[PDB]
């Protein structure tokens, strides 16, 4: 059971755009053919 | 005069003499109902009143460039074609001053007239059938425009006339565009300004082959997205673009490269002149928003790459067209003039092209230019025109059917028909044997026979009333030349049927002849009973002598028994030595492909003289035109 | 999907929104039916449509079976109704 | 390894191993005189030393728009299509920018480098052939021009090459010509401001598709009357027309309206500005001389009316074109290019001119690019250049001749193929009976599969040879189905030869199979003749299974017994009932054309797919393409 | 203004003579057009060390002051062409061809003829420099982070405009006619041109009003920002040749104030 | 606000199986139909403090508040 590369992509983005901490980080580029957090 | 459905019935003309007997004879034969028509006036033309039939009867064009006065019958989907090019090119350009705001507004130039004989005046009639009021919508659209001009009397006809008389006081030619039910008394369409009531129903549509892509997108896509109606999700996203491209000019100003720039640049004008402006750098789309740049673009499947190949970008343009016909236009009749669309196009798009105009129904009605016989190899039920090579253009109009009978040859029969409409003279054959044999024999006599205007049409398993009403509707010479076949009913045994005879009879009108019975022993077979077969059909062609007579007048030539015989009375010895046998004739015929070729290589050029020059042959010197 | 509202739905939007130069000007319109995507598919890759899969049995009849089986769940979740919820004026839909 | 004159032999490869002994083993089986290049680098082509070729070898063209590396063979007659219409126009570019000095003078734009790379280093080079000096004329005036740029080691060949790096500094393309007898090293080709030395031998003559023919005239009139020698009674005439044009201009300065013109505009100028001048109205011609608008009249005999038609104007133009090939440039090396002349062009008229470039002289070198099959009716002696539909433009070329054999039949031949070479699969059928039945099938089956580039080519008493040594050559996928014949030898009886068998056979490169003798009763005849013939071909068929297997492979499908068999052993009892005979495959024998019309009549649409769907008729599905 | 072009401008030059450029059409003379130079302030002037170092060995250190630039052609009536042969050296008497290769030679390397027509569109004339104007410029970490946050502006929005319902909805109508048309994979995306080509392709100068929020493409409003990119790249665009002005007529449709600017410009 | 579902890992869940809400909008200057910012105005620089910094709260408590259990359709 191997998961595909697009839908890998997809799941830490959600999460990432989910329980980061505007506190600590940023999300400066936040598209779905890249991810960029600072 | 000719009926609608394609019947000719001959009557006699007597001088100084009223139409109305020859009216009532014709009604008796098949009043009010019908109209007759000769050369667009009320052979004559007659107009069976509600019937299936297009809007568009006929035109008749006057003293305009080449025409100087020519009667050309319409249908819904009309193609022209001829060798006179300048015929076909004024025709097109004919309906367009009628038809079209753009090309009227600029008026007739003194060129425009016959001969650049300024003092007759220019006339362009088209006239509509509006019998079908109820079954079709289009002539609904008319009738709304029109409004009074029409007459409960003629409420089945009517009339749309261009006149224009020239003003040497002006040097210009005025166009005066007149309507009504009644010939004799047209009034003016109504307009106020540059249009017209004509223009509101009336879209003339013209395709030209050299037409860019993004060009016509361009126009086309302000309707094509204006039209369609806009959800809540689209208007986000549609704020949301802006944003976007809003952004993309802010950080556009945010370069340091660019920011020194415009700086600079912005010095450099104070400097020119003392005004409190500055120079900035921008997108041009983020000014005008994405509408204003998008284009379609061609995207291979599997590939990320979007690609602005030529000729797919010259079919995906017919698509916006085919796209734009099912729903730009529903309140106006749309005429497309298609001019030469093969123009740097491959045949197999040709083909695909002849598909979409005459198989689907996205370009209901249409005039047609065309110089390739690809583009009719789907044609049916279409009017084709022909311009005669004569200076004088002479126009052959015929309407084109193709029956229930050859609906499973239809493929193959347009395929051979398509390429003998561009030619002068046409010559039947029955299969490739007779070809080859022909083509050899033309070859060293007459080489240039296809230059002229010769062709040689191969038709065979049906009658040639379906290409010869075709050729001779449309003014091209036809000769046949077929052979006398026995053919035996399935099931019957001893009876046959004269195949080859009942084939040149129908073309005469004539019924079929009934089949005859032929007594041969059992033990009679092969050879013997071929001959007993050739006996038989020497004898019918001698008792039917009177017919056969009548076959020559019409460019029918029959032969006693077939093809091979006549060859050996042509060339006997010749045949005899090179085929080294007994019975040459029944050698030729064993394998009648193969041989013939073998026969056609070791003929000299004396043999195929003797054949050019041997009244059998006579097919042949019809179609050199000696 | 199509779903509707108890109450239709007021909104304002632009035939002028796709320009940004020309002043923009404002029309109302009333949407009552809510349409929400539920399936989409294809036979080859397309867009990004999900390329379907071809049904696989082990016979011929249990590759009936699977067939048969496939389509009723999945076109039962396409029949079957829903509306919204007035309870939170259309957060979530609900079986009415 | 391809040979010079179309044969080819395969050769096993090794890796990590010399040429020599591959060379070797070629020169052993037909070593100094022959020249080994690969893609135009010295299968691969050979060289015959000294022949009758044509001096054009081959063109690479690398990084040049499309072409990213494209090496294509050549002739002094060469016609180039397929359905990339930009790799069509491209190629005939990349010749302009080599030998044409207008096109080059302007240089590469960065567009012209490949996937606009301007890293990349276009390359253009034409590989000539020197080896008939002594008899051409024309290999005379190149080496001539050429001086010390070739050597004795290589005599035979020349390379003329075009380089171009791009200058991102000056954002321009600097074109640099080079030539020499050594590919490795080239030296510039000398050359003062704008000319250079190729520029004196190789001459370019463009015909576009459309010209104005008066255009062309005002140039060439010029040279045509200053060549011919002028006598002394010309003289006087010359003289003569002088005075009468001066008479003409006074006597219009003696017209009362003329002079009041001219004299009260000469006052208005006068009180515009103090300027002691004068105005006069002389006619343009009287002025200049009668020299300066002479023009040619197209004067129809009995006529003494002058006229500017518009065919005959494209028709005549090209007479101008041969009259100035005869007589013009007898000084350099001629090469015209043609591109799409079948613009506005009659049929007819495009095999008129298609027998002015194959079978006069007029046109010893040119390249012809085409859409229309009508001009390639009487092509011969010429090398054909097909582009692929791929984007990345692959191109397949073909030597195409006509043998002495089919000299008879060359007529016949062309007009059938030349419709083929348009096209994806072809598939090769014999006569019109095939056709009819197939034309059915795929109609309702694959309707457009003319517009996918199928076609349906009919051959009939000729080997296969001629059509797919074109086809295989031109890249296109060549399908064949045939039937297993037995064919009777001339004067002899009871022998027959495996004549369906033997075409199969000679396309493997196989000899012909001897032939059989065939022991039948004089009693048994007719039906039981039939049978026990087909009998026999049962068993050949058995017999030589294993060549069956062969022709499999090579898309070659041979019938068992003919197609009509093959035809009862998929509808057979839909044959039986249509027919209602009592044997279905005899009597559709009997008369193959009516018969096939009237089965194909009555056949239905899962008829037609149960034969698509057999065995038998794989050839259908291959054509397809499926 | 011609005869300065065919002895210094290629574009004009490689189109060589008609039968008219001769005088009276007089084919049998020659044409000649000869420029003097003078070289005796090398060692100040840094433009004359731009042609010595090209010139090379043609010149002669006797003649080291004077150099010549000679343009002959002779009429082919055989060809019915002028050929333009350029010559130079220091010695009137005798000049060698200059030499080149191709369609350049030396003399393009050092001379660059600017022809300046009143008639000029201002967006034409930012087209080709715009450039070399960014190109030249040096690009830092910040400005290569604007780069790529920008592409992905670009591409964020053909990717909005894929997801519109009436752009999905034609695009894949137009597919199936297409399709319908011949049986090609291929499917019909409708994209933005700029956001394929990036930003670069289509940015164009705006002219701008202080306090004004409106962006504006006045015609002198134009006409004078237009002179302002010649200056501006008059300082820095060509640093390693001579440039020569050609200007012709300027005042045409130029209000007189503007002619006085432009020849405060010319002069001072 | 994200009502669409609550936030730890439930995306990794759902795989391992096999209405948009406007809360707050703002803009410095008109733009679409943004509604327009108030600039904040205070009497003293520590009044104006304590006068933008209340502002801040509640307007973000608003925005950070939880969602609604919504008991009728609930998920769904």
């Amino acid at each position: 059971c191997y998961l595909s590369q697009e839908e890998s992509y997809k799941i830490i983005r959600n999460h990432i755009k989910a329980n980061i901490n505007p506190k600590f980080a940023r999300i400066t580029s936040d598209y779905d053919f890249c991810l960029t957090v600072v | 005069v000719a009926g609608q459905d394609g019947s000719v019935v001959q009557f006699k003309i007597k001088r100084h003499t009223p139409l109305s007997k020859l009216m009532k004879a014709y009604c008796e034969r098949q009043m009010r109902q019908i109209r007759f028509r000769f050369d667009g006036q009320p052979t004559i033309d007659v107009f069976q009143q509600q019937t299936g039939g297009s809007k568009f009867s006929n035109i008749t064009i006057k003293n305009f460039r080449n025409f100087e006065k020519v009667n050309i019958n319409l249908d819904n989907k009309n193609v022209i074609f001829g060798m006179n090019d300048i015929g076909k090119t004024n025709f097109l350009y004919a309906l367009r001053f009628l038809l079209d705001k753009e090309i009227r507004k600029f008026g007739f130039n003194k060129s425009d007239y016959h001969k650049h004989d300024t003092s007759k005046k220019i006339e362009i009639i088209l006239t509509l059938d509006l019998s079908n009021y109820e079954k079709d919508e289009d002539t609904k659209k008319l009738i709304s425009v029109v409004k009074g001009a029409r007459t409960s009397a003629n409420a089945d006809v009517f009339y749309i006339a261009l006149e224009s008389k020239y003003d040497d006081k002006e040097l210009y030619g005025n166009i005066i565009l007149k309507w009504g039910s009644e010939l004799d008394n047209l009034i003016d369409i109504p307009g106020r300004g540059n249009i017209n009531a004509l223009d509101n129903v009336f879209k003339v549509i013209y395709i030209n082959p050299l037409v860019d892509l993004d060009k016509l997108f361009a126009q086309n896509k302000k309707y094509i997205f204006e039209e369609s109606q806009g959800n809540e999700s689209d208007e986000g996203i549609l704020n949301n673009i802006k944003s976007l491209t809003d952004q993309v000019n802010q950080q556009i100003g945010e370069m340091t490269i660019i920011k020194g720039f415009q700086q600079e640049i912005t010095s450099e004008y104070r400097s020119l002149k003392k005004e409190e402006v500055s120079i900035e750098l921008k997108s041009e789309m983020a000014i005008k928003g994405f509408f204003s740049d998008i284009i379609p673009y061609i995207k291979k499947d599997g590939d990320s790459n979007y690609y602005p190949g030529d000729g797919r970008r010259k079919m995906l343009s017919y698509s916006i067209y085919n796209y734009l016909a099912k729903k730009k236009y529903e309140d106006k009749i749309v005429i497309y003039l298609i001019e030469e669309p093969e123009i740097s196009l491959h045949r197999s798009m040709q083909i695909a092209l002849s598909k979409q105009l005459f198989e689907q129904s996205t370009y209901k009605y249409f005039f047609l230019s065309t110089h390739s016989p690809e583009l009719l190899y789907e044609m049916d039920n279409t009017r084709l025109i022909r311009v005669h090579s004569t200076e004088k253009v002479v126009c052959s109009s015929h309407m084109y059917n193709v029956e229930e009978a050859y609906g499973s040859v239809k493929k193959k029969l347009n395929k051979a028909l398509s390429s003998a409409l561009f030619a002068e003279r046409v010559l039947l054959i029955e299969g490739p044997s007779e070809k080859i044999l022909f083509e050899k024999v033309l070859d060293e006599v007459e080489p240039e026979y296809e230059l002229n205007g010769g062709f040689l049409l191969e038709v065979g398993g049906t009658y040639f009333n379906h290409y010869v009403c075709t050729l001779n509707d449309l003014g091209i010479t036809h000769i046949i030349k077929t052979d006398n076949d026995l053919k035996s009913k399935k099931g019957k045994k001893g009876v046959y049927e004269l195949l080859g005879l009942n084939r040149c009879l129908n073309l005469l009108g004539r019924e079929n002849l009934d089949e005859i019975t032929i007594d041969i022993p059992e033990d009679i077979k092969g050879k013997k009973k071929k001959e007993r077969l050739n006996e038989r059909k020497k004898e019918i062609f001698k008792q039917y002598k009177n017919e056969v007579g009548e076959f020559l007048g019409e460019r029918i030539y029959l032969s006693e028994i077939d093809l091979e015989n006549d060859l050996y009375s042509a060339i006997g010895e010749s045949m005899k030595r090179i085929f080294e046998n007994e019975d040459p004739v029944h050698y030729l015929q064993k394998s009648k492909l193969f041989n013939m070729v073998e026969l056609v290589n070791n003929l000299s050029t004396k043999d195929c003289f003797d054949v050019f020059e041997h009244e059998k042959f006579a097919c042949l010197k019809e179609l050199v035109g000696s | 999907k199509v779903l509707e509202l108890y109450k239709p739905h007021e909104y304002i939007v632009d035939l002028n929104a796709m320009y940004k130069r020309r002043k923009p000007k404002l029309e109302k319109r009333f949407q009552t039916k809510r349409e929400v995507e539920i399936y989409k598919v294809a036979p080859k890759a397309y867009q990004s449509y999900p390329i379907v899969e071809p049904f696989s049995g082990k016979d011929v009849e249990d590759l009936k079976s699977n067939i048969k089986k496939f389509l009723d769940d999945l076109m039962a979740k396409i029949n079957e109704p829903l509306v919204e919820c007035k309870c939170c004026k259309g957060r979530g839909v609900i079986l009415n």
